């Protein structure tokens, strides 16, 4: 652990979102997102914008529709709520902006897609390290506090095509401001 | 393409 090796060290957060989830009719807690502006800045604006509903559409209300232990939940769909809908602030769906930062662990935060440029509002939240995405999902961010309520939905019943039983919800989201830009681990 | 500072290591 020598400190001048450490430094030597993962991106920046610059912004953070929080959502409020629900499981059921319960609150189960907030989790908060730290994402890299500078890094992905298109990927980024556009999950904030979603998160705060500044278009006139995004992620209140919308559902984890997809949860796999030992892998990821999955949501953001908030047109069709099954993973064929949603969109960007950009238009139905934008490109990969680029692949500088991979799956490192559990609790990062990756763009959904169906192929080459296809990013649309939905994203994923890994419980695992998923490196077989790396390069292929473009990785935006990282939770930073809540991954407690992460694991809640990740443990939550679902049926035999990986949909929650109970609906997980987010009830409330938006973004808090970063004053000072700080950089994280890569893990 | 790649920023050390804001993109880390
Ligand atoms: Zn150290």
């Amino acid at each position: 652990g020598p400190l001048g090796s450490d430094e030597k060290k993962g991106p920046k957060v610059t912004v953070k979102v929080y959502f409020d989830l629900r499981i059921g009719d319960e609150d189960v807690g907030r989790v908060i997102f730290g994402l890299f502006g500078k890094t992905v800045p298109k990927t980024v604006d556009n999950f904030v914008a979603l998160a705060t509903g500044e278009k006139g559409f995004g992620y209140k209300n919308s559902k984890f529709h997809r949860v796999i232990k030992d892998f990821m939940i999955q949501g953001g769909d908030f047109t069709r709520g099954d993973g064929t809908g949603g969109k960007s602030i950009y238009g139905e769906r934008f490109p990969d902006e680029n692949f500088k930062l991979k799956h490192y662990g559990p609790g990062w935060v990756s763009m959904a897609n169906a192929g080459k440029d296809t990013n649309g509002s939905q994203f994923f939240i890994t419980t695992v390290k998923t490196a077989w995405l790396d390069g292929k999902h473009v990785v935006f961010g990282k939770v930073l506090e809540g991954m407690e309520v992460v694991r809640k939905v990740e443990s939550t019943k679902t049926d035999s095509r990986d949909k929650p039983l109970k609906d997980v919800i987010i009830a409330d989201c938006g973004k808090i401001e970063v004053e000072k830009p700080f950089a994280i681990a890569k893990e | 393409d790649w920023n050390e500072d804001m993109d880390g290591e």
